RNA sequence: GCGUUGGAUUGUUCACCCACUAAUAGGGAACGUGAGCUGGGUUUAGACCGUCGUGAGACAGGUUAGUUUUACCCUACUGAUGAAUGUUACCGCAAUAGUAAUUGAACUUAGUACGAGAGGAACAGUUCAUUCGGAUAAUUGGUUUUUGCGGCUGUCUGAUCA
RNA sequence: GUGAACAGCCUCUAGUUGAUAGAAUAAUGUAGAUAAGGGAAGUCGGCAAAAUAGAUCCGUAACUUCGGGAUAAGGAUUGGC
């Protein structure tokens, strides 16, 4: 309706979203798939220098050092902390599928949580060494 | 294709009115005329209450 | 030249002239013929339109690609209180037309139809039929004459009726008169039917029933003096043309040196009288019947009146006709429902519907609850409750 | 070995599902396609007019054998209720939620061994083995990604599309434990799973399917009662030309 | 409708007009498609022939294999991103525009289709329904 | 008919209300109304918006864990329709609402 | 009676190609159409080139830049009132004038009729769409001075509040 | 006061409250805006409008009279306490 929301938030100009980015950090395979992508000509960094949290390609390796030291990227780290808000959070609020929802909160607290927190802890060690 | 007022379809449509689709109307005009006879009998019963 | 590019005409020349109609109740131009063996049957009925709502339906249509599947669509709800007979008119066939020759009135009339005959009710001494009701003395003896004129003469018989505007939440107090023909055979049986209904009210289900194709006529939505571009559909001139862009550029040629009658000028839009045919009745509910909105599926006691009622209208606590599509006219206006004018041929005019869910969420905003019991269940409790 | 045409399409496995103990048909238009199943099957098994998510393509949305029937997520509650009313209690009917909806392209199976798409999740792979009572193997036919569209099975034998290498056939028959032939149906369609339906005693295919192609199909599924499939060597004379 | 299209095509909203670059979904070897014309279209002064979900449109490849490029060939739309109407009570829209290239019979060219194919297209073209990994 | 809730609003969405979005990952996002739909386009967070129900179950408002809130789950086996099951579920749903 | 298009190069009509479609039929109305437009072209003054001329200058050879005025009048046409028929009020009749619907597919009939061969119909029954028309606002979308609610920047009321 | 600034916006001293007004919100206007999907298919022609913009840091091509080209292109960031 306004001017500014139509500029950034059309359907054409949409980012990935907060659901799929949590699944990428959930395992060790897709961490190493997205870091070590094959070079592609259409993509901005020629298929290199990609941040996993902010799904965004960086041009130069110097453009990661300035990106990781900033309030934009610290924002997306804090955004991905809790349970990633699937559809099941919306239906459990109405009084519908608790045990489907209660098992997911149980697994993410026990199993997937500290495995994701280990995978992010190795990204900060990996991007430190290459840069 | 054939237009709305062509002689072929209007001869074809006249047979269907002789058949099924007039029977449903003649069934309809008997059920509605039954309730209109029961419209007087309910409204004459309320007139009997004031006769009391 | 030769126009270089053919294009269909803008506007329909059948509906000329576009002008304001004579009254807010459109007169009916033609009636279904006469099936003179059938019982006596009122041809039409008149009620008040009230809003719109959505209906889902399991479509029982053989041959379609939506056979045995669910279909959502929009319907209109016309408030239809019972209508009471007050008069009988006969028409003699002439070689000039149909000339009326006799009215007969019904010995005592309600306060509403006397209000139709004045424009200043509060000043008048209300002397409307006072010298006429005295003519129902010892045996009447004039009314028996004027009835027997219709029995002898008068090839067709129409029945004066009026509505019950005091029962409608619409605040206007003045009923509308109407003429409705009868289709029973043997005009003595036409006129002896109507003599037995003086001061007597006719319901809605006694004129229509479900799955019937009807047509509604009304006066459609005055918009005032409106320019050509939205009135006829003329294309806009591109941008910053000298003297306007919402108009017709070329209006004629050098011969004939007169503006033609068909060149899309500017003027009135809306408030015309229209006839739209083949509208299908889904539901004939009753005012005394609680749980009108409950289908065979829903099993929830609720009336079709949405939360906070219809917008710009009261409550449907009366008989109603749910019909699909969109009747011309707006809310709180008077429509007239004729019946079909000919036997309809297609399979669509034969199918029996079964409504699966009626919407009753509020139309004053984004309605998200059917009943107020749902909302207080879903919200929880509030500060003002305890 | 019956030729049958849905409205004017030679595709049958798209529009119908056929196992050993039931059959599923679409509802479009008129009962010509439904009658041809009553010509062959009789009253011995239930045949069900059904829709899946309000569609007509019910052979590519569902997947199953004589033990079970799997419907995707978008199957509505009425249509899931309608399947259990018709089919008896010996069949299990269970709605499955996934990423990918079309189970017919993804799961090809017999009564005994199933094959799945590689990207299918292991939380369904457990459910497939539990409902259908079969084994599950993750494999691709000739590097083509959809094992249900490009392969058709029964307990009798199996048929694959002609891009399958001969090395690929010998490896894959050890998994399915049935003989395998590269073939075409409906005059050279590569999509051999969608073109035909087959169970252990009946094959129904399109009208465009030629008489050399019926000879291959009647052989490998052994449709006559005294066929040991070795008559394909006797039917090799059709194969060299066609 | 026309040739190859089984059944009738109901009314859905017109999303892709002439000159619309849309993604190429299959594994044929192209990246994007450029609509130049819509088969089964009308004829009215100054209208643009607009495609919809599940129509066979002629489309040239702008970016892809040079073998596929510089020749006109049919294409079937599978994703729309304009809000259209299903006849049960919902309006839905996809994320982007997409099309797969085809012969005039209505047969597919590649083996796979990535992303969801529309339900209105999947009833209409059976060969698209054969290669559809994900429906809806 | 499947009275599904808003993805953002957790409010019931009757047939003919709101928009659905379909992701490339092919899960459905059926929305309550245009208010909730434009909040999802702008990438806002329903844990932080105070008027939604996902906030209230999380932030110590209206109770989350209950015995009556477990009855409504889902069923993926279609139990073949005896009447006397259905006649008691009408007594069941009337009672669970009285207790909730 | 009813339709007859979307684009590319040119100021150009004309011309030809690409593509859809049932088809892309031909012409008139001051070679329709400027107080309807456009100024692209043509038609003044400035200026460069080529030819001609001793020279002023010529060329409608080529190329650049160039003031577009008025309707409130009568009439036509689209709309809107109204004196005069005893008054005023309601319900009607129909003279005349206008007129509107249009094409393409699909299931079934049928892979049947037909064939020295492959190939390959229609009428009856039924479902949808294309162009046009008339309406309507349930729903979805668009619009916001309800400045309805909330937020933000600079400043001003001593600060909070407003 | 904000800010690079005698910019723009708001205020203090000083000055003015003058420019025919009242009621309603039809068409067409003049002035100023927003618009779903597609993005020049419009047109003599991207005319107009939209987009970009201040600032710190990284980075900058063909060519060149070696002075330039250059803010070339392109990329990260900006509040509060």
């Amino acid at each position: 309706m306004g001017r500014y929301s139509v500029k950034r938030y059309k359907t054409k100009r949409r980012t990935r979203d907060l659901d799929l980015i949590y699944n990428d950090l959930s395992t060790k395979e897709s961490v190493q798939k997205l870091l070590n992508q094959p070079l592609d000509e259409t993509k901005p960094g020629l298929g290199q220098h990609y941040c996993i949290h902010c799904a965004k390609y960086m041009e130069t390796a110097i453009a990661l050092k300035t990106h990781l030291k900033g309030k934009v990227h610290k924002r997306r780290v804090k955004e991905l902390r809790g349970v990633p808000y699937t559809q099941e959070v919306s239906d459990a609020a109405a009084g519908y599928n608790l045990n489907k929802f209660l098992n997911r909160v149980q697994e993410i607290t026990q199993s997937v949580g500290p495995e994701k927190e280990s995978n992010e802890a190795l990204l900060k060690e990996h991007l430190d060494s290459t840069l | 294709a054939k237009s709305l007022r062509a002689s072929s379809h209007l001869n074809a449509k006249s047979v269907k009115r002789r058949g099924v689709f007039q029977k449903a109307v003649d069934a309809r005009e008997q059920r509605i005329s039954d309730k209109l006879k029961e419209d007087l009998l309910k409204q004459k019963l309320e007139d009997l209450k004031k006769k009391e | 030249s030769h126009r270089k590019y053919e294009a269909p005409r803008h506007g329909h020349l059948g509906f000329l002239p576009r002008k304001r109609a004579a009254s807010i109740r459109a007169r009916v131009k033609a009636f279904p013929k006469d099936d003179r063996s059938k019982p006596v049957a009122l041809t039409s009925f008149l009620g008040y339109k009230a809003g719109m709502t959505t209906i889902v339906r399991d479509l029982d249509r053989p041959g379609s690609k939506f056979h045995k599947r669910e279909v959502v669509e929009a319907v209109t709800v016309v408030d239809t209180p019972p209508v009471v007979v007050v008069g009988v008119v006969g028409y003699v066939e002439t070689p000039r037309g149909l000339r009326s020759l006799t009215t007969v009135w019904a010995e005592h009339l309600s306060d509403e139809v006397k209000r139709r005959f004045y424009k200043n009710w509060y000043k008048s001494k209300k002397k409307a039929f006072t010298k006429y009701s005295a003519k129902y003395a010892q045996d009447g003896a004039g009314i028996e004459r004027e009835l027997a004129r219709i029995k002898k003469y008068a090839s067709v018989v129409r029945v004066l009726v009026h509505t019950q505007i005091r029962k409608t939440p619409l605040a206007q107090k003045k009923a509308h008169l109407a003429e409705i023909q009868l289709n029973g055979g043997s005009i003595s049986e036409k006129v002896d039917w109507a003599r037995e209904h003086f001061e007597k009210t006719v319901a809605v289900d006694s004129v229509f029933e479900q799955n019937e194709m009807i047509d509604a006529i009304a006066v459609t939505k005055g918009h005032g003096f409106e320019g050509v571009t939205h009135r006829w559909g003329t294309k806009k001139l591109p941008r910053k043309t000298h003297r306007g862009l919402r108009k017709v550029a070329c209006i004629g040629a050098w011969h004939p040196a007169h503006v033609m009658w068909s060149v899309a000028r500017a003027g009135q839009r809306g408030y015309h009288s229209r006839t739209s045919i083949n509208h299908k009745i889904y539901r004939v509910g009753k005012g005394d019947d609680e749980a009108n909105g409950a289908t065979s599926f829903d099993r929830t006691k609720k009336t079709i009146t949405p939360m906070g009622g219809f917008v710009h209208y009261g409550e449907i606590k009366n008989d109603f006709i749910m019909v699909k599509g969109c009747i011309p006219g707006n809310r709180k206006r008077i429509v007239t429902l004729r019946k079909s004018l000919y036997t309809n041929t297609s399979r669509k005019a034969l199918e029996e519907v079964s409504l699966k869910w009626i919407d009753t969420a509020s139309k004053f905003g984004k309605g998200r609850f059917q009943t107020p019991a749902e909302k207080h269940a879903f919200m929880g409790t509030l500060k003002k409750d305890l | 070995a019956t030729r049958t045409q849905f409205e004017n399409s030679n595709e049958i496995g798209v529009f119908s599902k056929l196992t050993n103990t039931y059959c599923l048909v679409a509802v479009g238009g008129s009962e010509n396609f439904y009658s041809a199943f009553e010509a062959e099957l009789g009253d011995a098994i239930p045949i069900v007019h059904t829709t899946i998510a309000g569609t007509r393509i019910i052979g590519r949305m569902t997947a199953g054998n004589r033990r079970g029937l799997l419907v995707p997520t978008q199957t509505t509650d009425q249509e899931l209720q309608h399947l259990r009313n018709s089919l008896p209690d010996s069949v299990k009917i269970q709605r499955v939620e996934e990423r990918l909806s079309a189970l017919g392209n993804v799961i090809c199976c017999n009564d005994y061994v199933a094959l799945v798409h590689p990207d299918i999740d292991r939380e369904t792979e457990e459910l497939i083995s539990d409902v259908l009572g079969v084994e599950v193997f993750r494999q691709t036919i000739s590097g083509n990604i959809l094992v249900g569209s490009y392969c058709s099975l029964s307990n009798q034998g199996g048929l694959v599309h002609p891009q399958t290498s001969v090395q690929d056939q010998e490896e894959l028959s050890s998994l399915l434990q049935v003989p395998l032939v590269a073939g075409t149906v409906n005059r050279g369609s590569s999509v051999v799973g969608a073109g035909m339906v087959v169970n252990d005693y009946l094959a129904v295919t399109g009208l465009d399917t030629t008489a050399p192609e019926l000879s291959v199909i009647e052989s490998i599924f052994r449709l006559q009662d005294a066929q040991p499939e070795s008559i394909s060597g006797n039917l090799r004379d059709t194969l060299i030309e066609t | 409708s026309g040739n190859g299209a089984q059944g009738t095509k109901f009314r859905i909203s017109l999303g892709l007009p002439v000159g619309a670059i849309m993604n190429c979904a299959d594994n044929s070897g192209a990246r994007n498609l450029y609509i130049i014309a819509v088969k089964g279209s009308g004829s009215r002064l100054n209208r643009l022939p607009a495609a919809s979900l599940g129509d066979m449109v002629m489309a040239t490849v702008k970016k892809g294999k040079p073998e596929l490029r510089k020749k006109v060939m049919p294409a079937i739309v599978v994703r729309q991103a304009k809000s259209w109407r299903r006849r049960d009570g919902v309006f839905l829209y996809f994320e982007d525009n997409a099309g797969v290239i085809a012969n005039p019979k209505g047969e597919m060219k590649g083996s796979a289709i990535t992303g969801p194919v529309g339900k209105e297209c999947a009833d209409l073209w059976p060969r698209v329904a054969s290669n559809s990994g994900v429906v809806v | 008919m499947r009275i599904y809730q808003c993805h953002f609003c957790s409010s019931p969405c009757y047939p003919g209300h709101g928009i659905m979005f379909v992701r490339n990952d092919a899960k459905e996002f059926r929305f309550c109304r245009s208010k909730c739909h434009k909040a999802f386009k702008q990438r806002r967070n329903p844990r932080k918006l105070k008027w939604t129900k996902a906030f209230r179950k999380a932030a110590g408002k209206e109770l989350a864990v209950d015995s009556t809130l477990t009855f409504a789950q889902r069923r993926n086996v279609p139990v073949r329709y005896n009447r006397e099951l259905v006649a008691t579920t009408l007594k069941a749903m009337a009672r669970i609402e009285e207790i909730r």
